[PDB]
RNA sequence: AAGAGGGCGUGAAACCGUUAAGAGGUAAACGGGUGGGGUCCGCGCAGUCCGCCCGGAGGAUUCAACCCGGCGGCGCGGUCC
RNA sequence: AACACGGACCAAGGAGUCUAACACGUGCGCGAGUCGGGGGCUCGCACGAAAGCCGCCGUGGCGCAAUGAAGGUGAAGGCCGGCGCGCUCGCCGGCCGAGGUGGGAUCCCGAGGCAGUCCGCCGAGGGCGCACCACCGGCCCGUCUCGCCCGCCGCGCCGGGGA
RNA sequence: UGCGAGUGCCUAGUGGGCCACUUUUGGUAAGCAGAACUGGCGCUGCGGGAUGAACCGAACGCCGGGUUAAGGCGCCCGAUG
RNA sequence: GCCGGCAGUCGGCAGAGCGAGAAAGAGAGUGGCGCGGACGCUACGCCGCGACGAGUAGGAGGGCCGCUGCGGUGAGCCUUG
């Protein structure tokens, strides 16, 4: 219900708290610019499997 | 001063209210025990004698 | 008891729970009721109004003996008698119609508020109004004044 | 010691320490609950003890000697609810206890 | 840090009552108990209204109750009331009635059980009807407090009728400048 | 009745002692010596309490009647037990259960019993 | 009145006479001790000296 | 009892004198963390007992079950008086 | 921290109290009633300058009725049948008896199921509806406008009534 | 998309503010005076900018392990020895 | 904060449970040897989960924090202090 997103898919998302999610090993590239020019916020649209892992 | 509120004026029936609570707690003698008084040889708690 | 007083827990705090920056001061607004017109006006207007100016005659020795008025409606009219009397009514093939007398409690108006329960009753007042009337003859009694 | 007519009982229950002599017209809560605390043993006369029902009566008589009082109305009568819990009336009723602890 | 708005996160409602009592106190011991074991929501509102204060639970009239309790399907039905119940003298007639309450006054007793009625106290209740099957819950009039009236849109404010602060009723004290179209304004 | 003089013994009876961070109550006929709603010497119909003998040796077991109350003369009555340490327990065990007799103070009387017979005996080599 | 019991009147060396007077309604009144305590710790203020 | 000696019931702190110990060129003092040195404490220095069972070594005027007397609890005795 | 002020050190003393007026909240008693203020009566006052009691138990204060400057007035209508013009008006007898709408904690009935009865429990749906809120109505007093009707001990610069 | 909502009483203190990205008035300009939004100091400690109101990160019950933000890794000074 | 849980210690007058995905009962009927079972519950008490924890002026709550005196209370202490 969470990977494929089906039509019962918003009281999953209610169901789940948020995750704490750890401090990022091997740190962050910038914290304060967008993902574009070497920064890390913004759309992450592929490489954010890179950071989960260092997040968990 | 002298004129401070050193009386204070109570209703006539809560007056008579604790009254009738005192004497109904001279009865139950786990109250009575609860104050201190040696009551285990006494025959009976509401002690009545004669007038004489 | 002073030892639940608010005094009790403000030993230690330096403004003693009266302000760092204006300090609680002798008479900052004025002793009194200072300044009805000028500087408490606002609370003078939206929560007093009519407290200035005159309004109405002067009436200079006014004795509170010739305007005494008592009222009693006719809700309350039954309780002014014994219980005993009402339940004597409505029967013995008579209509016996109880005397009331209002004066004799202490009331001299009878005002028409509230429902009279069908009895006729005699009922002895100084005063009477026109709605009470109607309920007392509707129901099937009369009205006698008294002086 | 409560006593209804003087005829000596002040003068006896005098200087053996601790005896306060109560008329039973002129009853007080102040020698009655010392320290605000209702327990106190109490002594009573035959002509004392009968005064009680006199003074201020049951739950259907007046006073009989004050004007206007009768005995206040109980707020709850069967005060032991140890009985009521346990009456099979009131256990027909409830539901099944949950007394199994469940930790972290 | 975590930005959450801490000012609400205490609840205010009641949980024990500030009475010292120890009758009112065994019975909401008695109702505590029955709340958190039986599935009747009967009880939480009794419980609830146990710890109220007395400008809260306000008296409720006889003939109010008598009012309420002719209504069509309440036949045979028992009145719980958690305030008190106080004597009406512009009712006449009294039906027969059953009806449960901390206090009642004196001169409403003898009326009730005249008239063949019934008067049970809220432990006897818990005997009768442990979940409060068969019981009409009434209350007396909330608003009915002189304190009200001086509540809600101040005076001095146009279409507000909040009764003003004032010392004694006279002809001069009020109704002026404020009050009246020929001494400066009107609201 | 039970209930109803426990709320007012609770905080101001002549036994209890606070005493710097706990609670007891020093009353005849109170096993365990807590002030609590059960371990109550006083405020029951049916009372257990366990007390070492006046000539020091064995323990006399206190019951309350049940028939007559306000009496306290002829309320209590004390029976003597003095037997070889353990049918000194197995007496007063006999007591409680086969009894019926108020049975949440069953094992903790025996527990109190069982404390009073080191008492009565050389403690020191 | 409520379930009144039969109180004894005793004599002068014990020995329980033979009259005997019901228990009055009075001992059967509720028990408020903090009406008790309200109404001592008021009434005990009227005995009280001015000082100052 | 002058360790109560004529402003003499006890005799605090600021301050000062003397003795014991320790330290001392970034004024002195403080918080966290340790280390060292002291005065005393645990009257420590072959190290806690508590119940059941097993073995052999010893002693009671003793265990279960019965008889009498007393006390107590319960009794829907379906419904004793 | 300040080149802003006070502070050499130590011991003791040292500052939100009391009265009255109130408003709100809370606890208790009584309750359309409440209160005993003041006074008087019991026992001389140890405690007691306390307590108890009153056709003084309500004189009186507050509240139960308000609106008007005041003279003054003062809190309910509806249904049914008949008498005159169906004139939504005047006069005679019974009934409901303190409105309605919406939201309303609770409680009642409750299809069904946990060969066949009783004790509970849940239950789609349907209700009389506590308190309380909003609205529409209704009633009282002051005032404005439009008009007619009724009554008499004194027929009027009378009184009352309607929308 | 997320959050249990509505409502009634009293009520202290406040009524000298300041700074910063951006917009902008007067002034040559000002750590000058005066406006808008937002965020901070006031009221707030901590890491960093050597030092510090307002700068970046990040907001705090007492601790252990791990990992980072902003900053940094010749020595002072932890880390490119 | 939890519609929090605990009156169920219901014991030869007994059968020891209601953490378990699914609206309701370990319910009554009628035809075809050995006497045994740890704690508890000052229900203003005990116990279980989840979240949070800064702070000036200011407000509220708890003090088995403290001083003085009064009514009770501790068969309270004390010239062997």
């Amino acid at each position: 219900e969470i990977y494929t997103v089906g039509k019962r898919f918003k009281e999953a998302n209610n169901f789940l708290w948020p995750f704490k999610l750890s401090s990022p090993r091997g740190g962050m590239k910038k914290k304060t610019t967008h993902f574009v020019e070497g920064e890390d916020a913004g759309n992450r649209e592929d490489q954010i499997n890179r950071l989960i892992r260092r997040m968990n | 001063k002298t004129w401070r509120r050193w009386h204070r004026r109570v209703n006539t029936t809560q007056k008579r209210y604790a009254i009738c609570s005192a004497l109904a707690a001279s009865a139950l003698p786990a109250l009575v025990m609860s104050k201190g008084h040696r009551i285990e040889e006494v025959p009976e708690l509401p002690l009545v004698v004669e007038d004489k | 008891p002073s030892r639940l007083r608010k005094t009790r827990k403000l030993r230690g705090h330096v403004s003693h729970g009266h302000g760092r920056i204006g300090k609680h001061r002798k008479h900052p607004g004025g002793r009194g009721n200072a300044g009805g017109m000028h500087h408490h006006r606002i609370n003078f207007d939206k929560y007093h109004p009519g407290y200035f100016g005159k309004v109405g005659m002067r009436h200079y020795h006014l004795k509170r003996n010739q305007s005494f008025c008592p009222t009693v409606n006719l809700d309350k009219l039954w309780t002014l008698v014994s219980e005993q009397t009402r339940v004597n009514a409505a029967k013995n093939k008579t209509g016996a119609a109880p005397i009331i007398d209002v004066v004799r409690s202490g009331y001299y108006k009878v005002l028409g508020k509230g429902k009279l329960p069908k009895q006729p009753v005699i009922v002895k007042a100084k005063f009477f109004s026109r709605r009470a009337e109607e309920k007392i003859k509707g129901v099937g009694g009369a009205c006698v004044l008294v002086a | 010691v409560i006593y209804n007519e003087d005829n000596g009982i002040v003068k006896a229950f005098r200087n053996i320490p601790g005896i306060t002599l109560l008329n039973v017209t002129k009853l007080n809560i102040l020698k009655l609950a010392p320290g605000g605390h209702v327990g106190r043993f109490c002594i009573w006369t035959e002509s004392a003890f009968r005064k009680l029902d006199d003074l201020y009566g049951t739950w259907r008589k007046a006073a009989s000697l004050k004007s206007n009082y009768n005995l206040p109305m109980h707020k709850m009568l069967n005060t032991d609810l140890s009985r009521i819990l346990k009456s099979p009336e009131i256990q027909r009723a409830l539901r099944a206890p949950r007394k199994k602890i469940h930790r972290r | 840090g975590v930005d959450i708005r801490h000012n609400k996160d205490r609840k205010v409602r009641r949980k024990e009552p500030k009475s010292q009592d120890i009758y009112l106190r065994l019975l909401v011991k008695l109702y505590r108990f029955l709340a958190r074991r039986t599935n009747s929501t009967f009880n939480q509102v009794v419980l609830k209204r146990l710890f109220m204060s007395r400008t809260n639970r306000p008296p409720l009239s006889l003939s109010r109750m008598i009012r309420k309790m002719k209504l069509p399907g309440r036949e045979g039905k028992t009145a719980v009331v958690v305030g008190t119940i106080t004597d009406d003298v512009r009712v006449q007639e009294v039906p027969k009635l059953k009806v449960c309450a901390l206090r009642v006054s004196s001169r409403a007793r003898s009326r009730i059980l005249k008239a063949g009625g019934k008067i049970l106290t809220f432990d006897q209740l818990a005997l009768d009807s442990p979940k409060g099957c068969g019981t009409v819950l009434l209350s007396g009039p909330r608003k009915g407090r002189e304190v009200y009236r001086h509540f809600g849109k101040a005076p001095g404010t146009p279409h507000s009728h909040t009764k003003p602060y004032v010392r004694s009723k006279g002809r001069k004290f009020e109704r002026a400048r404020g009050r009246r179209a020929s001494r400066g304004y009107k609201n | 009745s039970a209930h109803l003089q426990w709320m007012v013994v609770r905080n101001c009876s002549s036994f209890l002692i606070k005493r710097n961070k706990q609670t007891y109550s020093t009353e005849p006929n109170n096993l365990k010596a807590r002030n609590s709603f059960r371990y109550n010497g006083l405020i029951h119909r049916k009372t257990v309490g366990v007390e070492p003998a006046a000539d020091g040796k064995g323990v006399v077991v206190v019951m309350k009647r049940r028939s007559g109350q306000r009496k306290p003369a002829t309320s209590y009555v004390r029976t003597t037990i003095n037997k070889n340490a353990r049918a000194t327990l197995s007496s007063i065990r006999h007591m409680i259960r086969k009894n019926k007799y108020h049975p949440d103070l069953r094992m903790a009387a025996i527990r109190r019993a069982s404390a009073i017979l080191r008492s009565q005996k050389p403690v020191m080599v | 009145a409520c379930a009144r019991p039969l109180i004894s009147v005793y004599s002068e060396k014990g020995e329980s006479s033979g009259k005997n007077v019901t228990l009055p309604a009075v001992f059967k009144a509720p028990i408020r001790p903090d009406i008790v305590n309200f109404v001592h710790t008021n009434l005990r203020k009227n005995n009280r000296q001015p000082y100052a």
